[PDB]
């Protein structure tokens, strides 16, 4: 029965929500270090016609 | 530590009594007024280390 | 399929490592420079740091003192 | 470092005027979030000591705890950032004004550096 | 790396807001899910590392340790479910909180990219373990045990901190990447000798090195079952990981500073093994066997060769799994008999046959039967030691024989012979215990199929 | 005493401390110390009994001798230079006298003997005040004249204080004497870093004051002054014992608690001045403080001691007066390590 | 097992540390509480600091 | 000696409880049969079915980021080229001496 | 003061055994006198005569320890022809510990004293060689 089993099983969303938030947090960190994106001597490449960044 | 309340407010709670050459009553000079005045004017605004050297 | 839906390419990690290494090397150089600057300032006293107070010269009274020789 | 005697310093100013040229910390700063977490923990401990239902005893009291911690943490973060900015400013100015104490090292290449080799045997 | 850290943190509110009768179920399910998530760290490169951010990075040395750490938590929960039945809800939640905090501290410690950060978490792992030992331990010796486990550790690690800050005032950085790329030789000097000792002794005392190992039997025999599991499986490997990381700045001093420890290990592994031949306590025997295996790991790290490092990594993983399984078997006997003496409960193969099969497999794995990864690590270490000096084989060979002896000794005393007549309370094995043993033993035999996963960064 | 008189005396104590902290004239600093000592005596003797009177006279004699030598140092400094400003000391003999006087005011070894007896004689509130507030003025004066201290004497007294506190705490079953010896050791840690960085001294003082306030308030809440009396608290309020155990772990310098922040920082600072042996010995000796903290934790919350029947009545009653800022003190004394870089605020 | 592990390794590191720290604790804390001896010691340390550190 | 020879008022040591007595098919997880059955089910499903099988399959099919087959192909091409042109396979010098400036001893 | 330290240090390590022994004896006597003064202050045993006996015993013990250490270390450095080597100091230190153990008439203290003293003397020699500071000056 909805609105009754929720009061007992709302706990089961905490860990998956933590997982999604952790993935989102990881993505944010990546943006900060883009100082050498497409600038390394090994992977220096010319952009595609509809490409803005080589990686995200 | 030292909280310079006097300098913040411009109060002069105890600075009047710190040196010989600071506004004595009836303009009575200290025995070593000139030497103290010269030393203070030499050391002013320079810092303790440079003043000592 | 696993590589496509779970991972990125080598260049991402490569260039992130380059950026991280640059940041850390700059920080190490700055730490060494700060230690040397602190040593010089404390030894000489000619910098903004380690300034120890001297008597304010605005406290001196410049008036005739009932005696000609001060 | 001892910047207590730094020239042009107001005796009892928490944040000088020149501190306003620096970017303020964001409201989603991780340190601000940690300060709010500290306030929440203080509220929970206050509930536990007074023998009240820990999670849901006083919502107004817990909210005040978190808000006070966040407020003080924001101002503390501003002052800390300003102090580190002053440190770096003085360091760079001193290095600029004393070029003979910080010479440019003649760059050398590993192909012309003789480093001793120690075999692992 | 936060995709693993954040759910582990979310375990705490999930535990505390759970129903009184649903703490174990929720904790076990979500710990298993976190282990499944952490399985993705195994995809490593032959290049530098998985440098996620400025704070955390992963390697093929760190990834298997992280996977083992995340996998051990559900097993510890299952093992603790039994003896904590008559405990209040709040104290059970506190126990689970201690386990979660230990897992969080370990996770961060393995992936930390800074030596100081590593030191802080490496010490933070002490508080939950000390609380677990001295609060939920059974006998009165636990207090003394806790004291030992603390002070030994601290006596080693306070100098390290000093050395660490000293290093950061000289090189300018404690980041491991910069430290590796900017390494410089250590000249033979008294100051350098004492810096070497400060950097080494903290990790030596936690392996533990022979002669500094007195805390381990006390702590392991006095701890509850989950504490014994985490102490034998993960906390011992912290010293090995630390020595593997820190030896990059200690060369070429290690060429001659390693002699006192190598001897202390090569002879020590004999002594402890022989100690296992005359032991009246199961947990004490298992702890001393752990000491012998870790002495072999110490030799591997001090030799400082690629085969040595591969063998040390493989042996660390294998010993973690095997010792955890052996402690669980001993505890499953203890909860029936309440004695912890080997010769009291006898002839148990007749009364519990499947548990006897579990005992046999665990003894075979501890005996390093090929092609187990225990033998893979042992053989790689032995080959590297033989290259170091051909005489070492003698000691190594002796250890092998002795090990088999005591392993089979433990199997024969408890499982074979005639049952004890007056012991009439030996109930059939529960599904929980059988599942615990199966979840210990299946990963080992699975890992023997892909050994490259546990061979470290020098593979 | 009358609450109005008590409030006036407390305000006079704080005003003497603030007069020491804000003045630039040596005579005014001496006057602030005199005012603080004058107002401090009734606070110690608030609950009249022979023990409190004895503690008050011991404290008076010690502080009066220290103030007399402070005046002597001021006069010698004035003799060799017509200066009244608190700055460089201008004379080695005067500076040695000033250092010794301030050391006896603080209770550093070898002038540590009065601290355990005074703390044992007085109540817990007076002990809280004596061990927290009565350290601000001498430490501020020491910070102002740090550039003139002879480092040998300061470091000798600091190391002696750490050793004496560690050794004397091992033998104690009275909680107030345990606090006194802990205070002596923490004072040694604070003064071992004055020659190199006064910011580290202030940070250590703040952390120590927070931890001491938390522990004293926890001891007042569970009105216990002995180990065995504290061993009964779990049967009435186990939450208090658990909080006290975590606070004791923090006071032992164990990471990742707050009490690790000072030693760490101090060690780092000392290493920056090519000082290696002394921080090593200091950490080795702090291990003793940690040991007797752990013994208290064993007797208090990690095990359950026997109780008494009359405890059942106590189950039916609640504390009438609740101390504010206790939860904040506990949190600040346990969980502020991640905020360590805030020390640049020159706290 | 007995001679080395249970006796001499125990004798060397932990037991010696415990014995020395306990003896030092008894030495330091065993004071009668008489201000006589305390202030005599204060006089001695004052003289030592006057005639040793300068 | 009228002492009771009792040191204090203490509960007797309770006897251990058999889970099979009140509930055959006990599974050893909990004294509540329903909670016990569901604990068994969740442990078995999330340990054997999910982690042990799917995780093992995931690890088995991990893509070659260690670049073993890439190294094999590169070595094959190098060996082909060097055998074709008579070059002596691997060279003793890792870096060509043209770019190393040794120090003159002049001893 | 540091006068006694200067008198001991100004002598070269491998020469003037008598002078080194005399300087070490003086340093030991001063340390014993200081310890005697502290012990008399904190613990007045029974009377003036017992106090002077205790003072004499402590001073003689400390002076003998110092003398034995100095003589043994200087002789070892001279006959081994390897000055600036911490083993000579270690040997001297062990001898001092043994001298103390014999004075107290117990093997455990002598054995314990010899090992610890030998270590301390070797450490002091290493610190002299490498320039370790116990009381560091405020450099930064
Ligand atoms: C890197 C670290 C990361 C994690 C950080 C860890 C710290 C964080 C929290 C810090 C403290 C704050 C909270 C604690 C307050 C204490 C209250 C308490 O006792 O608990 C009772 C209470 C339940 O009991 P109750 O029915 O309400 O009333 C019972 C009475 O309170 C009293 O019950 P009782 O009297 O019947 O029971 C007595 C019991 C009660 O004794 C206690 O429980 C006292 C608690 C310990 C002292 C706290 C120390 C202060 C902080 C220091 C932390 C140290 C961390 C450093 C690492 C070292 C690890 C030790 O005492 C004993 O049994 C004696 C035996 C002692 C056993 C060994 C002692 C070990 C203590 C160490 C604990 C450290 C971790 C604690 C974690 C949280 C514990 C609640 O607990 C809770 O439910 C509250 C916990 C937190 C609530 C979370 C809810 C938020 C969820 C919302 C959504 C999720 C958020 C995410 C957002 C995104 C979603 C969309
Ligand atoms: C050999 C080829 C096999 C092919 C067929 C498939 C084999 C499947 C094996 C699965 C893995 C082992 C499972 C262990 C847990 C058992 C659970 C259980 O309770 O079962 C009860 C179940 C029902 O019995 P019950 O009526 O309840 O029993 C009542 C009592 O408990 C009475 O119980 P019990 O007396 O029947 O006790 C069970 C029995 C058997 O139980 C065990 O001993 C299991 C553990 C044996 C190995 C111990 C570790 C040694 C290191 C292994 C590392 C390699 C792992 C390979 C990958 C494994 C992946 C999981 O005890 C023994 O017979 C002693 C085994 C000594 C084996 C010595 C030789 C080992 C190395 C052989 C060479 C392997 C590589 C060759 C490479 C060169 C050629 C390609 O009976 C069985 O299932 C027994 C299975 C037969 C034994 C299989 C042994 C060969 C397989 C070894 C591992 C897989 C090799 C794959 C490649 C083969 C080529
Ligand atoms: C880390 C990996 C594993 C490591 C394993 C652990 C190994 C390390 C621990 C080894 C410990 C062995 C030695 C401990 C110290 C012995 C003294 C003692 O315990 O005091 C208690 C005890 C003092 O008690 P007491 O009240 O004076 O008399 C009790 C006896 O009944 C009365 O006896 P007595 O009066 O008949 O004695 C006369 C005579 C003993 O007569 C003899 O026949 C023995 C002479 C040979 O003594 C002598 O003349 C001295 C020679 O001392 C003894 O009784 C025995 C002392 C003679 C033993 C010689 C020591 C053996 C070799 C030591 C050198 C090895 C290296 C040392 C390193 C030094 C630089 C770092
Ligand atoms: C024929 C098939 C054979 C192979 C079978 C494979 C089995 C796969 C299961 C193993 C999963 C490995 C763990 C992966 C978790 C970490 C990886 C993570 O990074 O991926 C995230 C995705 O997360 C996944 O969804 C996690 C899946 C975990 C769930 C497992 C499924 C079964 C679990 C059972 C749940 C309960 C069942 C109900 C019971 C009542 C997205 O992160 P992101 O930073 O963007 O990646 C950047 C790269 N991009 C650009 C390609 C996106
Ligand atoms: C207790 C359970 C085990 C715990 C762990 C034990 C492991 C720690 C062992 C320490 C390793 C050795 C330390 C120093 C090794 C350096 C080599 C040196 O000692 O040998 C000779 C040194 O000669 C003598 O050893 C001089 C020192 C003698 C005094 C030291 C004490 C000797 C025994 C003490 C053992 C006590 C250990 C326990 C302490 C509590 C070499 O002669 P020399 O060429 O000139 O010196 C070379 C070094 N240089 C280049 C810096 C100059
Ligand atoms: C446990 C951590 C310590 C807690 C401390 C108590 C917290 C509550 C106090 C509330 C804030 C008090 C600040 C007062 C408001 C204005 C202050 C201003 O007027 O004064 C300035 C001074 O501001 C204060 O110094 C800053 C106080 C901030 C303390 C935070 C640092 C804590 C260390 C890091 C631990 C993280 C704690 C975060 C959680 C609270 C100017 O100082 P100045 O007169 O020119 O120089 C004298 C001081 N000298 C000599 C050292 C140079
Ligand atoms: C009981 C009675 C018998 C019934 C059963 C009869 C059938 C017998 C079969 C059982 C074993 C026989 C051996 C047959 C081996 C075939 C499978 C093998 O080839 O796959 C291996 C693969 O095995 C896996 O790689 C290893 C398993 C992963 C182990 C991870 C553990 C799971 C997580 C648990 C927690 C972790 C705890 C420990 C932390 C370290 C190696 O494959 P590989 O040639 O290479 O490449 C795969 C294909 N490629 C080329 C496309 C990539
Ligand atoms: C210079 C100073 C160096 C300081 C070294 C600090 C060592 C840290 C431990 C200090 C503990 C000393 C106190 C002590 O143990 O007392 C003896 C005590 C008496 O029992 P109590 O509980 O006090 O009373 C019960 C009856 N009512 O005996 C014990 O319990 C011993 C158990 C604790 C010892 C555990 C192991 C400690 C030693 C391990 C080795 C590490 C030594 C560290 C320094 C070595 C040098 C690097
Ligand atoms: C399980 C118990 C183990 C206890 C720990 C054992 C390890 C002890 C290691 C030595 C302790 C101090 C380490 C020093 C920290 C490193 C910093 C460093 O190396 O700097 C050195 C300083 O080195 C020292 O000063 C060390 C001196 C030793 C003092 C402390 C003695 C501690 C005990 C020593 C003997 C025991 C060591 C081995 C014990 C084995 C295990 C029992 C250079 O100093 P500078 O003057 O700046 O440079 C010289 C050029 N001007």
């Amino acid at each position: 029965n909805v609105l009754q089993i929720v009061r007992d099983h709302w706990v089961h969303i905490l860990v998956p929500v933590g997982f999604v938030f952790g993935c989102y947090l990881d993505r944010r960190s990546d943006e900060k270090l883009t100082a050498f994106r497409n600038k390394s001597l090994l992977f220096k490449r010319e952009l595609r016609p509809n490409e803005e960044v080589t990686w995200k | 530590p030292f909280f310079d309340v006097q300098k913040r407010l411009g109060l002069d709670l105890d600075r009047w009594m710190t040196i010989q050459s600071a506004e004595q009553p009836h303009k009575i000079p200290g025995r070593c007024h000139a030497f103290e005045k010269e030393w203070i004017e030499c050391a002013h605004g320079i810092g303790g280390i440079r003043a000592e050297k | 399929w696993i590589a496509r839906t779970f991972y990125d390419g080598p260049e991402k990690n490569y260039e992130k490592t380059m950026a991280i290494l640059q940041i850390e090397a700059e920080k190490a150089e700055l730490r060494l420079k700060e230690l040397e600057v602190r040593r010089l300032m404390r030894a000489r006293g000619d910098g903004p740091w380690y300034q120890y107070p001297t008597i304010d010269k605005a406290l001196i009274d410049h008036s005739p003192k009932t005696t000609p020789d001060n | 470092t001892m910047m207590s005697g730094r020239p042009g310093r107001v005796p009892l100013q928490f944040l000088p005027n020149e501190a306003r040229s620096l970017p303020p910390p964001k409201l989603t700063d991780p340190r601000l979030v940690y300060m709010g977490f500290l306030g929440y923990c203080s509220g929970l401990i206050d509930n536990a000591i007074r023998r009240r239902p820990v999670v849901s005893a006083g919502l107004h009291r817990q909210l005040l705890y978190v808000t006070s911690f966040v407020f003080f943490g924001y101002y503390l973060l501003k002052r800390q950032d300003y102090m580190y900015a002053l440190r770096d400013h003085d360091m760079f100015a001193y290095v600029k004004s004393h070029p003979e104490d910080f010479p440019e090292k003649d760059k050398k290449t590993y192909g012309e550096i003789l480093e001793e080799f120690h075999p692992v045997r | 790396m936060l995709k693993i850290i954040i759910p582990t943190t979310m375990l705490l509110p999930m535990t505390w807001m759970s129903k009184h009768n649903m703490i174990w179920i929720n904790a076990t399910v979500h710990s298993l899910l976190i282990s499944l998530i952490s399985l993705s760290l195994l995809n490593q490169l032959g290049e530098n590392s998985l440098n996620f951010s400025l704070t955390f990075f992963s390697d093929s040395l760190s990834a298997p340790l992280l996977v083992l750490t995340t996998w051990l938590l559900p097993l510890m929960l299952m093992a603790s479910q039994s003896h904590l039945s008559k405990e209040t809800t709040t104290r059970k939640k506190l126990y689970i909180t201690m386990l979660i905090l230990l897992q969080l501290f370990l996770i961060m410690t393995f992936t930390a990219t800074e030596l100081i950060l590593f030191y802080i978490l490496f010490e933070a792992t002490l508080v939950p373990t000390l609380i677990i030992i001295t609060r939920w331990g059974n006998q009165t010796e636990r207090l003394n045990a806790g004291l030992y486990f603390l002070f030994y550790t601290l006596a080693g690690s306070l100098p390290l901190l000093v050395a660490l800050v000293y290093i950061q005032n000289t090189t300018g950085s404690l980041n491991f990447l910069i430290i590796h790329y900017w390494s410089h030789p250590l000249s033979n000097s008294w100051s350098n000798i004492f810096m070497w000792l400060a950097c080494i002794m903290a990790f030596m005392v936690k392996m533990p090195l022979y002669g500094l190992h007195l805390w381990l039997p006390k702590a392991h025999v006095e701890a509850p079952i989950a504490g014994s599991m985490v102490l034998a499986a993960v906390l011992l490997k912290l010293g090995g990981y630390g020595m593997m990381r820190i030896t990059t700045i200690l060369n070429p001093l290690t060429n001659y500073m390693a002699y006192p420890f190598l001897m202390l290990s090569m002879w020590g592994m004999i002594m402890t093994s022989s100690i296992c031949l005359r032991q009246t306590d199961l947990k004490s025997l298992i702890a001393y066997s752990s000491v012998s295996h870790m002495a072999l790991v110490i030799v591997a790290i001090m030799i400082q060769t690629p085969w040595s490092f591969m063998g040390a990594t493989a042996l660390m993983i294998a010993h973690g799994l095997t010792s955890s399984m052996l402690f669980c078997l001993a505890n499953t006997n203890y909860e029936r008999v309440h004695s912890r003496t080997m010769i009291l409960a006898r002839g148990l193969q007749t009364l519990l046959p499947l548990m006897a099969t579990w005992w046999l497999v665990a003894s075979l794995t501890n005996l390093a039967l090929p092609p187990s990864i225990n033998l893979i690590g042992e053989l790689f270490i032995i080959t590297a030691s033989f290259s170091w000096s051909n005489i070492t084989i003698i000691l190594m060979g002796m250890n092998m024989m002795i090990t088999a002896l005591y392993s089979l000794y433990m199997l024969i005393t408890t499982q074979r012979g005639k049952y004890t007549h007056h012991i009439n309370n030996i109930k059939p094995s529960f599904t929980r215990e059988n599942a615990l043993m199966a979840l210990h033993i299946l990963p080992l035999l699975l890992l023997t199929l892909n050994p490259k996963m546990i061979l470290g960064p020098l593979y | 005493m009358n609450p109005i008189i008590y409030t006036t005396l407390i305000m006079t104590v704080m005003s003497g401390t603030m007069l020491v902290m804000i003045s630039s004239h040596w005579l005014l600093i001496w006057i602030g110390f005199e005012m603080n000592l004058l107002a401090m005596i009734p606070v110690l003797m608030k609950n009249f009994n022979p023990r409190a009177t004895e503690a008050a006279t011991k404290y008076f004699l010690t502080q009066a001798t220290a103030s007399m030598m402070l005046m002597m140092a001021i006069i010698i400094n004035l003799l060799y230079s017509g200066q009244w400003t608190i700055t460089k000391m201008f004379n080695p003999v005067a500076m040695t006298m000033m250092t010794m006087a301030l050391a006896m005011k603080l209770g550093l070894s070898p002038f540590h003997f009065w601290v355990p007896e005074v703390t044992q004689g007085i109540s817990l509130q007076a002990g809280l005040l004596l061990l927290t507030w009565q350290k601000l003025a001498p430490l501020s004066v020491l910070c102002q004249i740090s550039q003139s201290i002879n480092p040998n004497l300061m470091l000798t007294m600091a190391m002696l204080s750490i050793l004496i506190g560690g050794w004397g705490g091992l033998n104690q079953t009275q909680l107030r004497k345990i606090m006194a010896y802990s205070s002596i050791a923490h004072m040694g840690w604070m003064t071992a870093v004055l020659p190199y960085n006064t910011t580290m001294t202030i940070l250590n003082l703040l952390i120590y004051i927070t931890m001491t306030l938390a522990m004293f308030m926890l001891l007042i809440h569970s009105s216990a002054t002995t180990t065995l009396s504290l061993s009964h608290t779990w049967n009435k309020m186990p939450v208090i014992t658990s909080l006290m155990m975590v606070t004791l772990l923090s006071m032992g310098g164990l990471p990742p608690l707050s009490g690790f922040m000072p030693k760490w920082m101090i060690i780092q600072e000392m290493t920056k001045n090519e000082s290696i042996i002394m921080p090593t010995l200091m950490a080795m000796t702090a291990l003793l403080n940690l040991y007797f903290y752990m013994r208290l934790a064993y007797s208090s919350s990690l095990t359950m001691f026997p109780s008494t029947n009359n405890m059942k009545m106590k189950w039916q009653f609640e504390h009438t007066k609740q101390m504010k800022l206790l939860p904040t003190m506990i949190v600040l004394s346990t969980l502020v390590l991640p905020m360590t870089p805030a020390l640049s605020s020159l706290n | 097992s007995s001679l080395l592990d249970l006796i001499w390794l125990e004798t060397i590191l932990p037991k010696t540390t415990s014995f020395i720290q306990m003896k030092m604790s008894i030495m330091v804390s065993n004071q009668k509480g008489l201000i006589k001896l305390y202030f005599l010691s204060f006089l001695i340390t004052i003289m030592i600091s006057m005639t040793l550190f300068n | 000696p009228p002492e009771p020879t009792i040191r204090l008022q203490e509960d007797p040591d309770p006897e251990d409880e058999n889970l099979y007595e009140k509930n055959p098919d006990s599974h050893g997880y909990d004294k509540d049969p329903i909670v016990d059955l569901w604990n068994m089910r969740v442990v078995f499903f999330f340990g054997f079915s999910i982690v042990l099988v799917l995780g093992s399959t995931f690890v088995a099919y991990l893509p070659d980021y260690r670049m073993q087959e890439w190294a094999r192909r590169e070595a094959e091409r190098l060996v082909k080229y060097r055998e074709a042109n008579g070059l002596p396979l691997m060279e003793s010098n890792c870096f060509d001496p043209n770019k190393i400036q040794l120090p003159e001893d002049e001893d | 003061a540091k006068t006694l330290l200067h008198k001991y240090s100004d002598i070269p390590e491998g020469t003037e055994c008598h002078r080194k022994a005399y300087a070490s004896t003086s340093i030991g006597g001063a340390t014993g006198l200081i310890v005697s003064a502290y012990s008399i202050a904190l613990k007045p045993p029974a009377s003036f005569l017992e106090g002077v006996a205790r003072t004499g015993r402590y001073t003689f013990t400390s002076a003998a320890i110092g003398a034995i250490f100095g003589l043994t270390s200087c002789i070892s450095a001279q006959v081994r022809e390897k000055p600036d080597d911490p083993l000579n100091y270690f040997i001297g230190g062990c001898a001092g510990g043994l001298t103390l153990g014999a004075r107290t008439r117990s093997y455990g203290i002598g054995a314990a004293a010899c090992a610890y003293m030998g270590l301390t003397a070797a450490l002091v020699k290493m610190g002299q060689l490498e320039g370790w500071q116990v009381f560091a000056e405020p450099k930064v």
